[PDB]
């Protein structure tokens, strides 16, 4: 049989063992870390690992040069010998092509800059730059500097110096021509003004001007043609063999990871460890073992199966999000109506963007792999837009009517004149309807919170978690005495007094050394109420901006207003989007009050495992 | 002005700072394995050659783009506050530059990085042929280190003296400006920098027969003229009375190397607990000490590995 | 007051003065938070794209404050 | 009920100024308080993704003041 | 005020202005105390995860001020 | 009053005076916040010459508040 | 003003309106005074664990500022 | 904007006060917004002579608040 | 219209008060703005000792906002 | 005034508005002062334990101002 080595954590010893036991692997026996010692890699093993890293790196190097890097999930099993022989010709060829290319590009950059001055300068003293009798010194002057330089030279060098200049479109390249042995004096004069000698890089700088000028003119013409070719040969090599490198990269990487695995396990850096045996047949088999609701749930099953604390499933989160999330969309005239269209561009395809190619083949701004992952997300968006179109007629219950309100289904001048969601009675009930769901979520998090300390068997969490839920009851009690006054809520004016005893009476049994801090527990209650209220009311506000964007905001309303309002409407669209996206972050802002405060959830101030925001990114 | 964007830019950068556990790994490695490790880091990202000149250069160039680009990114009241920190790295360039003009030696073999004075200011200064002109070219970025230079240059043209009176006058200039830009975090640190300077001026010039009052400049915390005079006679019993300061750790120590090691570790510590004050200059303060100290340990660990020096000779100097 | 299609009245007018303070102040606080964070978000994406999502989430959060100040204001004036 | 009008009144206008202080001032303190936390939050996620939970809890925390202020304004203005 | 929900006197409107200030301003002060100390707490977690609590105890103290504003408003509008 | 109102007089005028406070304060918070970041932002544009745009978009974000608040005053001051 | 019950004379109203200025301005002052020491105060612990006590005892002193402002307000309000 | 009889009137005053506010307030926000960014940005051209074009496009983004306020102000209080 | 309260009574009174706010605020936002550019500008004259002309013109740019607010108010009350 | 019945005064109500200013501003100011010395005190322990006394003597001084303010308010209003 094949020997196989296993690791896991101490906490899941039994759950890991049961799963492995089932999977294919048989003869599972535990091993403590002292047993794992002395099975650290021999020097030969470390040399294979070093070499596997070179191949990994070496591909990253070749593949980056050649063009773009792409990491596939497709390796190609090969030897040490096979992978290194593959890599050596292409890296060599490509290294060589990129070097030419850099030299070609630097030469162009200098030649493009300095051809016109050197031409001018060479011309001025033509055939007198290679004479010993006369000395030439080139230098650049701006219009501003030219008088100063001339004065300085003239006093220094009398009237037996020659200052000539010729233009080039902007300043003047100037040449001063002086006798041999009058060089020091000539220089000294330039140095006092702050002007210094122009010399180019390499052989050209050192060559007579006439040679330097002829050659620069030649390099500017030649380079762009040769650059084109080198870039072409390099493109072909990527095109044909970018895959070869990518497949070496993946394979090489798998071997590096395997040998690293054995060095870690060997130093007794995994707490629960197993040894077992699999026949050759069993070896694959071990590795082997309404859409809105079902679809995200089947991917979440992978997190059902790995618990980490006294926590329960992270799955209650998704159906709390959905009603509240759909009800941020409530327009029906140029808000939800426009947004319908948006859905199709993410769940179909567009080419009206540049960084985004065709979505149907998985090509977006986001990385090509990430884009294939967020298909599910894009669907979950599509389901949100769809349901929002329905809750846009729910809103139009409170608008449209031919007798209850003073605005028809569609007036014949312009659709929508004045909104009729400005009735006082109508706004309050839609806010109070919304509040009721926030309350349901307060009970559900703290009831699980208690069950958490019961099955994690820390009484200090149980006791604190039970007590805080008493305060909700007081909070609601007190509200009723003010929402109904004494006409209603005189059925909770006496229970409230005792509701207050419950908040503190269980919490004190754990003692606790910050009694004030209970104020902040009451803060969390309050938020679920305010956020659901903001979710309705701020949602409704979204619609009331659309008054002046695709509704009467010109004349008294008339036929012309229909096609006149669209001036302001388009300008209004980007403004509208930004504030309504702000509301859609409320579901997650709500979730995190409870989730990261260990209300039947994994998190509690830090600790591995993602925020649900990132989970839902892909699901 | 303002540190609002700038602090934020640095907070992302504090993510790629080198933690203690890297230098821990690096000591166990040979030079070949060190080089593979180094390349993972951001200093590694400027690397250009396996050998020693190239390691010194990759380190320096990392400091040039991530730390020496900070004064440009702010202006005014922000800029003066950040600038004082940057100024110490500029003084190092200046003292070497002033020395290349004066003793006639090339531009080369000096420290160059951007900070407050750009690369071009140092080239135009180099090429200046009158010390007074050299000085106006330096005065262009604006800073207290000009104003400090300008007064010293009026008294003298002797190299050794300009160096000492510039440094003394410069920390005095720094202190007054810094006190006027407020914040408790900066004030505590400033006090330590001056106290450390005071001790250190006394050590470098030890036993030269000179005045001990010349080694004490205002900004102090617990140190005075008498401790300096005793110290100058060679007595280290003064450091054994020095507690209530974080230099409590210098007690019972009498080696110059252990003493000076001690001051650099203390200054590191103050700055590392200035992240409980990240508002304004506090965070930047912590960020500069850490980039500097980090860069220093990779250079010492690289030297230690290349020449096969003894481990304990460097294991102690790469931790505080 | 009212906000059905008009809000005319000397009495209502008094309510209008009262509410605009609350909008004012709530909007003022939003301005300091949203801008500072937005700049902070542009630095995060520029160094590391592994924090591009955090930068975006932070931007949205100060938007709730300005809407709160509008909603109270609407409420006292005839509701939504 | 709690905080509503439909007709306005001279009495209401003075009531409107008073309720307006609470939401307006609280949100100004929420905005600044968040803003500073928000700057520091760039740093929390950046050092480690094992303090990233902590940064989220800090950000939620200055909201309590504004929520509290909505509540005082509704209560005072809807108790008999 | 103690009596205000949909109508009330001119007089009642005036107590509502004055008392309104006291709470609103506490929220304001809480937020300024929170801004500085909160921002400092983000440094502490970043360095060491385990001493999130120290930051929290120092922070718990300005909450007391918001609660103090509430009580001034409560007593002066009308005693319980 | 406005060209989309047809109610003027003393009555519209109190509302216009009073509601005017809100936009002015929304502009103040927006103002102070846009300016600080924008200055630091010059360095951003300076660095990113191909991603210069990012800096431009972050500036636009505080403006969103001022303009949104004008539109709210427009509804309130004329809806016919 | 009145302590128990809401104000019912214009004079009682006017006093309430003035007295508010003292508890508001104080309330704000307790807030600012806490923040500089409070933010540092974490630092106290950090530097020296033993002298965590020294930071707290300073923070406590601004709490005094609000109670002194309340006492004047509590007495003065009841009668004209 | 204009003064006349047909861009003038008593009727026009009620419009004029509201619309006048719109330029003032837009002006307020613009001055502070524009100042820091413009202070730093002119400075850049002084230092680096390749940022001048960038500085000019950048400068107009805070100018946008006054230009916006101005369009509202002008049209509504135009002729008729 | 003009600023009066006896050449149009109560209707007029509102215009006069509201218009004063546009000018007053125009003046505040400009005033502070001038300071920022002035402060930065010092650097520019020290750095480039012949680019005196650049500092003076940058400074001029906030003055534009007071000439804008102060005239608008003036034209409108100039009708009568 | 008293909370009990034994005061009345038309004059006194006006005195309450004016006096609310003096207490409130003195507590604001005393607090801001207090904080600087308290942050400074953090430094004082850090520098030297023995001269905790120095922090103490300076720190007494802003207290005098609020205390003085409380007595002034009682004399002007509440003496009877």
């Amino acid at each position: 049989m094949e020997k196989l080595v296993l690791a896991g954590p101490k906490g899941r010893a039994k759950e890991l063992l049961q799963s492995l036991q089932q999977a294919g692997v048989v003869h599972l026996e535990t091993l403590r870390p002292e047993a794992l010692s002395a099975y650290q890699l021999s020097p030969e093993e470390r040399a294979e690992l070093r070499r596997w890293e070179a191949v990994s790196a070496g591909a990253e190097h070749t593949l980056s040069l050649l063009g773009l890097e792409a990491e596939p999930a497709r390796p190609f099993p090969e030897g040490l010998e096979a992978a290194e022989k593959a890599l050596s010709p292409i890296q060599a060829h490509a290294e060589g092509l990129t070097r030419q290319k850099q030299e070609l590009e630097e030469e162009l950059a200098l030649a493009q800059a300095y051809l016109e001055p050197l031409e001018r300068l060479a011309a001025l003293a033509h055939g007198l730059d290679k004479s010993p009798f006369l000395r030439v010194i080139p230098f650049l002057l701006t219009e501003k500097e030219l008088p100063l330089v001339e004065e300085a030279l003239r006093k220094a060098l009398e009237d037996r110096y020659l200052l000539a200049h010729e233009a080039y479109a902007g300043g003047v390249p100037a040449l001063v021509v002086v006798h041999r042995k009058e060089v020091d004096q000539a220089k000294a004069a330039l140095s006092r003004a702050g002007v210094a000698e122009l010399r180019l890089p390499g052989a050209l700088g050192e060559l007579p001007l006439s040679e330097a000028a002829r050659r620069l003119k030649e390099r500017a013409e030649a380079a762009p043609r040769e650059l084109s070719e080198v870039r072409q040969h390099l493109a072909k090599l990527a095109r044909e063999s970018a895959s070869t490198l990518q497949s070496l990269w993946t394979r090489a990487q798998d071997e590096v990871a395997r040998l690293k695995a054995l060095e870690e396990l060997a130093s007794g850096r995994f707490g629960f460890a197993l040894l077992g045996y699999v026949p050759v047949k069993a070896k694959p088999k071990v590795e082997e073992a309404n859409p809105p609701w079902v679809k995200p749930f089947e991917l979440l099953v992978s997190f059902l199966n790995t618990p980490k604390y006294g926590t329960f499933d992270p799955t209650p989160v998704v159906p709390i999000f959905f009603p509240f999330w759909f009800g941020m969309i409530v327009g029906d005239i140029g808000y939800a109506l426009l947004f319908y269209l948006v859905g199709r561009w993410l769940s179909g395809y567009v080419k009206r963007n540049e960084p985004l190619v065709i979505d149907l083949f998985a090509l977006k701004l986001k990385p090509p792999v990430l884009a294939k992952l967020v298909y599910i997300l894009n669907w979950m968006v599509f389901w949100t837009v769809v349901w929002g179109l329905i809750y846009g007629e729910f809103f139009g219950t409170f608008l449209e009517h031919l007798g209850v309100f003073g605005t028809p289904e569609h007036p014949g001048l312009i659709p929508i004149l004045i909104h009729r969601i400005d009735t006082a009675k109508t706004a309050n009930l839609l806010i109070l309807l919304s509040v009721a769901f926030g309350v349901v979520m307060v009970f559900a998090g703290l009831i699980l919170r208690a069950y958490l300390g019961l099955k994690h068997r820390h009484m200090a969490h149980f006791w604190e978690g039970v007590g805080y839920l008493g305060g909700l009851l007081g909070i609601l009690a007190l509200a009723a005495s003010y929402l109904g006054n004494l006409q209603a809520g005189w059925l909770s004016a006496l229970m409230y007094l005792g509701f207050g005893v419950f908040l503190l009476s269980v919490v004190m049994s754990s003692i606790w050394l910050m009694i004030p801090e209970i104020f902040t527990q009451a803060g969390h209650i309050l938020s679920h109420i305010r956020i659901y209220a903001v979710g309705a009311a701020g949602g409704i506000l979204a619609g009331l901006l659309t008054d002046v964007g695709f509704a009467m905001a010109e004349r008294l309303g008339l036929i012309g207003v229909l096609l006149g309002i669209v001036v302001a409407g388009v300008l209004h669209l980007l403004i509208l989007l930004l504030t309504t996206l702000g509301h859609m972050l409320q579901p997650i802002r709500l979730i995190w009050v409870e989730f990261f405060t260990k209300f039947g959830f994994y998190e509690e101030n830090g600790r591995p495992y993602r925020p649900f925001k990132s989970v839902r990114e892909t699901q | 002005d303002d540190f609002a964007y700038l602090n934020a830019r640095v907070r992302v950068r504090r993510g790629t700072l080198l933690k203690e556990s890297f230098f821990q790994e690096a000591l166990d490695l040979s030079f070949a394995d060190f080089l593979r490790l180094l390349s993972e880091t951001v200093y590694g990202g400027e690397l250009a050659g396996q050998g020693l000149p190239d390691v010194d250069r990759a380190v320096l160039r990392t400091q040039a783009k991530l730390v020496g680009d900070l004064p440009r990114l702010v202006t005014g009241e922000a800029r003066e506050a950040v600038r004082l920190l940057l100024l110490r790295n500029d003084l190092h360039n200046l003292q070497a530059l002033l020395r290349a003009k004066a003793t006639g030696r090339p531009f080369e073999e000096v420290l160059l990085l951007p900070g407050t004075l750009r690369e071009e200011v140092w080239r135009q200064a180099y090429e200046a042929q009158d010390p007074a002109g050299m000085a106006q070219v330096l005065a262009v970025p604006g800073h207290p280190l000009a104003r400090a230079l300008r007064a010293v240059l009026r008294e003298t043209q002797d190299l050794a003296r300009v160096e000492a009176l510039l440094a003394k006058r410069f920390f005095e200039d720094v202190a007054k400006a810094a006190k006027g830009l407020d914040q408790p975090a900066l004030r505590d640190y400033l006090a330590l920098e001056v106290d450390a300077e005071n001790l250190r001026t006394a050590f470098k010039l030890q036993g030269s027969g000179l005045a001990p009052d010349a080694f004490f400049l205002k900004g102090g915390r617990f140190v005075d003229r008498v401790r300096f005079a005793r110290l100058m006679e060679g007595d280290y019993a003064v450091l054994d009375e020095l507690s209530g300061t974080p230099f409590s750790g210098l007690s019972g120590v009498r080696d110059l190397k252990a003493l000076e090691r001690g001051l650099r570790c203390v200054l590191l510590k103050e700055a590392k607990k200035g992240v409980q004050d990240p508002l304004g200059v506090g965070l930047v303060l912590a960020y500069v000490k850490e980039r500097e100290w980090e860069a220093v340990r990779l250079r010492l660990l690289a030297r230690r590995a290349y020449f096969g020096l003894p481990r304990a000779q460097v294991e102690e100097e790469v931790v505080c | 007051a009212e906000e059905a299609a008009a809000s005319g009245g000397l009495d209502r007018g008094l309510i209008a003065v009262g509410m605009g303070l609350a909008v004012g102040l709530a909007a003022l606080g939003t301005g300091v938070a949203q801008a500072r964070i937005g700049a902070a978000g542009v630095g995060a994406i520029a160094e590391d794209r592994s924090n591009f999502g955090t930068a975006l989430i932070f931007l949205l959060l100060p938007e709730t404050l300005v809407i709160f100040g509008l909603l109270i204001a609407f409420i006292l004036n005839g509701r939504l």
